[PDB]
């Protein structure tokens, strides 16, 4: 599994200025070219711009050439995005993405398809601050139905899963909603027939990164 | 800058029918640089096709590339369930364009869903807010209706819904309305129930309790 591997998600509030990381595999490292794309709801997959670490070359989208400036760091194969002064607008997606092509000996193509992407990097551009969810039974009254209320926290995003990976099969983990109140608030779900509950036990496995919160609850 | 214009904005064919998704340049480009993406809900996109026409590795047949020019296409010759997921076209002749993605949607059947409400917790109680939920599970279509009532008075503004997205399997949704009330009037009020209108339903469904056992 040739792969990319990315920093958390954050929050951050208007003006300051987050930095992304991206881990590679040595071969990407060597021979391909790393690129920036972002993506947010309203204008989808925005290209921000690449590196060639082999080259050390890089070239950005106009959108960005003066608060965008992409990094590596040789002896770990992570390249670092950094977007400053942040605007609202930035809240999004940002994922790394190998382009596809091998470096060629006259070079160097920026413009290009994308092969292999990490697996994202939300950040949150909001004047409001990390909270963790405060988790809550969802309890069964032939096959039954129970979960877990993860209310309350900020920022995106909370992970859920259930009995640390065994149970899978019907589990339903909902998108997480913004209150009111400024904070979200998600659900997951499993349906399970009524003959386990004499069974097997259930526990959601809650995981909010940004503030560090994880929590394990048993469901009746 | 090119411009990348996707369309239809969804396409809703069955599983063994074709699809065909268009993806017009705003200024002519060349086959070569051209590729797809597959997106499938909470992940990063997946090339399928580069140069307009060639398939990445690992990239099953019925997906095929074709155009030239101004106007590109991908088809998915024969759908699978699993293809239920949204797509990109990209120009990388310039400074790298997507377009706005098509969403394919996976027809079904009619499937009524099964519905199940969730009273508050005791643990959320002891902490002053009560939070009702209310689940709608494996129907098709995607039009559905949730009224909370209390003491069989109706409920608005207080309820928030969300969806999980077609499943790549069994291709139905499943939504979560959640009724939010204060300690305070959870305590002051006894029918709590939850009305599901949905096409496969021959007349509405209600579940419900009472704050008891």
């Amino acid at each position: 599994q040739v792969q990319l591997v990315q920093s958390g998600a954050e929050v951050k509030k208007p003006g300051s200025s987050v930095r992304v990381s991206c881990k590679a595999s040595g071969d990407t490292f060597s021979s391909y070219s790393i690129t920036w794309v972002r993506q947010a709801p309203g204008h989808g997959l925005q290209w921000m711009g690449g590196i060639f670490p082999i080259f050390g070359s890089t070239n950005y989208a106009q959108k960005f050439d003066d608060r965008l400036t992409i990094t590596t760091d040789d002896s770990s194969r992570t390249v670092y995005m950094e977007l400053t002064s942040l605007r609202l607008e930035d809240t999004a997606v940002y994922y790394c993405a190998r382009g596809a092509s091998k470096v060629e000996p006259a070079a160097p193509a920026y413009s290009d398809a994308f092969d292999m992407w990490g697996q994202g990097t939300l950040v949150t551009v909001s004047s409001a601050s990390t909270k963790g969810p405060s988790v809550f039974p969802l309890a069964p009254s032939g096959t039954a139905a129970l979960g877990c209320l993860v209310k309350d926290y900020f920022p995106e995003p909370v992970t859920v899963s259930w009995n640390s990976g065994a149970l899978t099969s019907g589990v339903h983990t909902f998108p997480a909603v913004l209150q009111s109140s400024g904070l979200y608030s998600l659900s997951s779900v499993v349906t399970v027939p009524s003959s386990s509950l004499g069974t097997q036990t259930y526990i959601c496995n809650v995981n909010h990164k940004p503030s560090n919160t994880k929590v394990d609850k048993r469901v009746e | 800058d090119i411009v990348m214009t996707q369309s239809p904005g969804t396409l809703s064919l069955s599983p063994g029918e074709r699809a065909t998704l268009s993806c017009r340049t705003s200024q002519g480009v060349s086959s070569s640089y051209l590729a797809w993406y597959q997106q499938k809900p909470g992940q990063a996109p997946r090339l399928l096709i580069s140069g307009s026409s060639s398939r990445a590795t690992g990239i099953p047949d019925r997906f095929s590339g074709s155009g030239s020019g101004r106007d590109f296409t991908l088809t998915i010759s024969r759908l699978e369930p699993e293809d239920s997921a949204v797509y990109y076209c990209q120009q990388y002749a310039t400074s790298p364009t997507f377009g706005q993605g098509t969403r394919v949607e996976i027809k079904r059947t009619v499937a009524a869903p099964s519905v199940f409400i969730f009273p508050p917790s005791d643990e959320q109680l002891k902490s002053g807010t009560a939070s009702v939920v209310c689940l709608l599970n494996n129907f098709y279509p995607r039009e559905a209706k949730v009224q909370w009532k209390v003491d069989n008075a109706l409920q608005s503004g207080n309820s928030q819904e969300s969806v999980t997205e077609q499943d790549s399997k069994d291709s139905t949704y499943s939504l979560s309305s959640t009724l939010t009330l204060s300690k305070a009037d959870y305590e002051k009020h006894k029918v709590y129930a939850c009305e599901v209108t949905h096409q496969g339903l021959s007349s509405p469904v209600t579940k419900s309790f009472n704050r008891g056992e």
